[PDB]
């Protein structure tokens, strides 16, 4: 069939009508980014010649080709630790949450480390971790999974108990629901909205985050993005090794059979033939590994900026820290990558209201100081635009500029003087 | 160690900020001999969290950070014919 | 090792060039790396085999150089793109992006020229000398709930004040620096205080 | 069938007619001892960067 691009929809546009959300929901988005890849390296000489001495000496006729290849892979291996460090090591100190986890009803036990387990990982990290020789070698990372988990724990503890101040300066304590109140003001929703709905917000949060653990258990293709990195590197390695069985025109792919079967003055032709073939396949591997490394680096750079702006702050960037109005993020460690749980505010249950750009009052034009002017059908009120919460229109929530003969669509009302 | 066999460095039970990385959580440094240790990730710290307590800065400092970025590289070019055949 | 980052670029390109040149001394299986010795020493119908052998070797090494130079160029371009956005947002403005224009609360930046690169001096505001204060989400006053208009409500142990959250500067709590929403039976952790009315001293 | 490496006792079980085994990359992983028929694993001789 011809594919659909999206559902059919229309906005009920009118020159004097606005919709304003009256109830909000909170949801958690899971965003997976690769940070690093397996530090695979292979030495050119052993890969090509094995234990054949005449091959090893003949190979010197290719000059520095082996040096260039060994150097390129070494450079990648170093880069992989740089990519990891610049993403997770965003802290100066390792912070921990208190023994008494009173965060105002907000339950973070799913993202905080589980002390009952020897690996001390969170209940969600457990799912992220559980689901994902002839001259070649794989080097270990500088930072082991345990150390990555410790950096992640420090970031969560920082985010939960000190908000973003641990990023910009010293970690200054703040009541959890109070930093959430700050985060609401940060998206254009006045803080009183949170305090009158703190129980509701905590319950929506707790459910939205708990659903992450459930969703990831039923969706094999949730962490495919990190698995794809592992698979591409695994294939590249396996291809490089099986390629040694290729003879490239030689009588045999095995150096030990040609050196013992064929007289030296001719065996050298077949040895050289195999070297050209194997050197070319190694050059191909390294070239693709460099290109692939660049892709991983670009992702690591994104993860690094995303952590700084989504976790150690509150970005204002649309759809950067997930869809919706960003409140905060909680990172989780994953094999060869990082997973961000983005907590966002989403408008809901909007209603149709009649509007005006200004209120006319004894000849003066009054504009809303911060919100919008709306009508419920009989009375005019001023509301914040991100949450319906009607106030009587007064001289303290409006300002005067110009007069009633200038503004288009101005309406007549009474502005209360306290 | 996990990374490999390290000979000539001594193993100590004290963690330190890393210097020369080895791998698998192990770093080495020079004291009066070369030592190897599990690297520290950062200083030990805790935030004095309480449901009714906030900390507010009372004096600020201003500092300057230097950030270096490459923009360009030497415009090296070589013609294939002269390079190969002279 | 302050400017090592720009030096590393110079070093990688210098090595690539020097490697490409020294590689010409490699013979790739030919009797000699030098074309002038094989063309004068070895009869033409066979010299062509060794000349072709050297061409394949040298063409391959040149292809390798160019390929790595293209990959390296991409890395430099990505850095240049970062420098370009960073200058626009850190120098020609004031970003709100954390740790983008250095650590701390960004105020302004001053670029400096460097060989093959740019150096940014980022001027940032950093909180210091913090003190512990007791807080409340709201003040209860004759049944109404008062929330801070811009700062936070803090207590020094005997009196409640309202302060900006990024710098301690206590103000008496008044009706001009708070707003009313709902009442004292809804907010969790609300405390009882007196909210000053600037009009009361006259009326 | 030639090779080089370190021979150790294997915990693998070959079918009665099998003489040697291979891994995913089609490299000899183990052999059967032709005189006593025990299975021997072949591990690589260690090597690595120094
Ligand atoms: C935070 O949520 C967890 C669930 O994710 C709660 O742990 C459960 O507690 C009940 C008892 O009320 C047990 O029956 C469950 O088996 C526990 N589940 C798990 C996974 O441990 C935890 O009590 C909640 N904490 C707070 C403060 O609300
Ligand atoms: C705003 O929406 C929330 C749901 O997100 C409403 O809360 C639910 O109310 C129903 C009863 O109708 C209960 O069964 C649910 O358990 C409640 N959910 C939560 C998380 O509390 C809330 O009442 C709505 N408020 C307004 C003013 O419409
Ligand atoms: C617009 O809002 C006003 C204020 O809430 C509504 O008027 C009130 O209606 C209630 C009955 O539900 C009365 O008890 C109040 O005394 C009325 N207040 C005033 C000032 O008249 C009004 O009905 C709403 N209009 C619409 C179309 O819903
Ligand atoms: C708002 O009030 C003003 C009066 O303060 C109204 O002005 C009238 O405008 C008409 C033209 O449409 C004139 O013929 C009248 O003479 C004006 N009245 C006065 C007292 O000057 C204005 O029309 C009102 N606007 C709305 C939307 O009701
Ligand atoms: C909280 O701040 C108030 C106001 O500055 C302090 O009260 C003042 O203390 C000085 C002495 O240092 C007196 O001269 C003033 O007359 C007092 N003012 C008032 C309104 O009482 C109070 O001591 C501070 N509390 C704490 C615990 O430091
Ligand atoms: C703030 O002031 C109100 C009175 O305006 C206090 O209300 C009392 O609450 C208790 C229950 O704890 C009732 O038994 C009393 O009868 C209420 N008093 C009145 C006059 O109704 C409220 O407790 C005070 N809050 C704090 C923290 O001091
Ligand atoms: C507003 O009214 C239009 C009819 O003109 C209707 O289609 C739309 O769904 C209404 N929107 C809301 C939020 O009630
Ligand atoms: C909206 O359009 C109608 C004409 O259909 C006009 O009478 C009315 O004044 C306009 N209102 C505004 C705010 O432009
Ligand atoms: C480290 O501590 C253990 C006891 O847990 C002790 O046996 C060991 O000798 C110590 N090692 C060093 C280098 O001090
Ligand atoms: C706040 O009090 C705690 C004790 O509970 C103390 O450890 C902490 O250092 C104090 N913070 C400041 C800024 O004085
Ligand atoms: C803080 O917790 C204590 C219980 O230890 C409780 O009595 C107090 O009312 C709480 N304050 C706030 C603001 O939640
Ligand atoms: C090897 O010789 C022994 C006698 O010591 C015999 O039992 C065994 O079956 C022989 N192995 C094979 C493969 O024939």
């Amino acid at each position: 069939y011809t594919m659909s691009l999206g559902a059919e929809n229309s906005v009920a546009y009118s020159n004097n009508s606005i919709a304003i959300p009256t109830n909000f929901t909170i949801s958690v988005t899971t965003e997976i980014l690769p940070v690093s890849m397996t530090k695979t390296s292979v030495d050119c000489t052993m890969y090509i010649c094995g234990d054949s001495t005449e091959c090893s000496n003949l190979l010197l006729q290719y000059g520095s080709f082996c040096t260039q290849l060994n150097r390129a892979l070494t450079g990648i291996a170093v880069e992989q630790d740089k990519n990891t460090q610049e993403v997770f090591a965003q802290v100066k100190q390792i912070y921990k949450t208190p023994p008494i986890k009173d965060f105002g009803g907000f339950n973070f036990s799913q993202i905080l480390p589980d002390p009952s387990k020897p690996s001390k990982r969170s209940p969600i990290e457990d799912l992220l971790f559980n689901k994902v020789f002839n001259g070649l070698t794989v080097l270990p990372p500088l930072l082991t999974d345990e150390m990555i988990a410790q950096y992640t724990s420090a970031l969560l503890a920082g985010t939960i108990t000190s908000g973003w101040t641990f990023g910009a300066g010293p970690a200054l304590q703040i009541p959890f629901p109070m930093q959430m109140a700050y985060r609401f003001n940060g998206i254009g929703v006045t803080q009183n909205v949170l305090y009158e709905n703190q129980k509701l917000i905590a319950n929506q949060f707790n459910s939205a985050i708990g659903k992450i653990q459930d969703s990831l258990s039923s969706t094999p293709s949730a962490l495919g993005k990190l698995q794809d990195v592992v698979n591409q590197n695994a294939q590249a390695l396996n291809t490089l090794v099986k390629q040694l069985s290729s003879n490239f025109g030689a009588i045999s792919s095995v150096l030990n059979d040609i050196l013992s079967r064929l007289d030296p003055p001719e065996a050298e032709v077949q040895i050289d033939r195999l070297i050209t073939g194997r050197l070319q396949s190694l050059q191909t591997y390294v070239t693709q590994q460099l290109i692939r490394a660049a892709e991983i680096r670009a992702s690591a750079n994104l993860a690094a900026t995303k952590m700084s702006e989504c976790v150690l702050g509150q970005s204002k960037r649309v759809d950067f820290c997930g869809k919706g109005y960003h409140l905060m993020s909680f990172p989780q460690s994953a094999p060869h990558g990082v997973v961000f749980l983005h907590v966002t505010y989403v408008p809901a249950q909007e209603k149709n209201f009649t509007t005006a750009p200004a209120i006319c009052h004894d000849g003066k034009a009054h504009f809303p100081r911060e919100g919008v002017f709306v009508s419920n059908g009989t009375h005019w009120f001023v509301t914040q635009r991100n949450f319906y919460e009607p106030q009587i229109i007064t001289t303290d929530n409006t300002f005067v500029s110009g007069n009633c003969d200038v503004v288009i669509g101005i309406v007549n009302n009474t502005v209360y003087d306290p | 160690t996990r990374a490999g066999c390290l000979i000539g460095a001594e193993h100590v039970n004290n963690s330190y900020e890393c210097d020369i990385p080895i791998g698998a959580g192990i770093c080495a440094s020079y004291q009066q001999s070369i030592i190897a240790y599990t690297m520290s990730l950062g200083a030990e710290n805790s935030v004095a969290y309480s449901n009714n307590s906030i900390a507010i800065p009372t004096n600020f400092t201003i500092s300057v950070t230097t950030e270096i970025l490459p923009v360009s590289m030497t415009k090296t070019s070589v013609d294939c014919t002269m390079y190969i055949c002279g | 090792s302050a400017l090592g980052k720009l030096q590393d670029v110079v070093n990688q390109n210098a090595q690539a060039l020097n490697t490409l040149v020294k590689q010409l001394s490699s013979n790739f299986g030919a009797i000699s790396s030098v074309l002038n010795d094989i063309l004068s020493r070895l009869d033409p119908p066979e010299a062509e085999v060794q000349i072709d052998r050297l061409i394949t070797g040298r063409l391959q090494s040149l292809q390798t150089y160019v390929t790595q130079q293209l990959i390296r160029a991409a890395e430099i371009r990505a850095s240049a793109n970062l420098a370009a956005t960073k200058m626009s947002e850190c120098v020609l403005g004031q970003s709100k992006r954390v740790d983008f224009c250095g650590k701390g609360y960004h105020l302004m930046s001053f670029p400096q020229s460097a060989p093959h690169g740019v150096v940014f001096l980022h001027v940032t505001y950093v909180p210091a000398q913090e003190k512990n204060f007791t807080t409340a989400p709201a003040i209860c006053h004759d049944g109404k709930a008062h929330f801070p208009r811009e700062g936070v409500f803090v207590s020094n142990g005997t009196h409640w004040f309202v302060t900006q959250r990024n710098f301690y500067e206590p103000q008496i709590i008044t009706t001009d620096n708070t707003f009313v929403s709902g009442n004292c039976d809804v907010v969790i952790g609300i405390v009882n205080n007196t909210v000053y009315d600037p009009l009361q001293p006259e009326l | 069938l030639t090779g080089t490496g370190v021979l150790t006792e294997s915990n693998k079980k070959f079918l009665p007619f099998q003489q040697f085994g291979r891994d995913i990359a089609d490299t000899t992983d183990a052999v059967r001892d032709p005189q006593t028929l025990e299975i021997l694993d072949i591990t690589p001789c260690s090597f690595g960067g120094v």
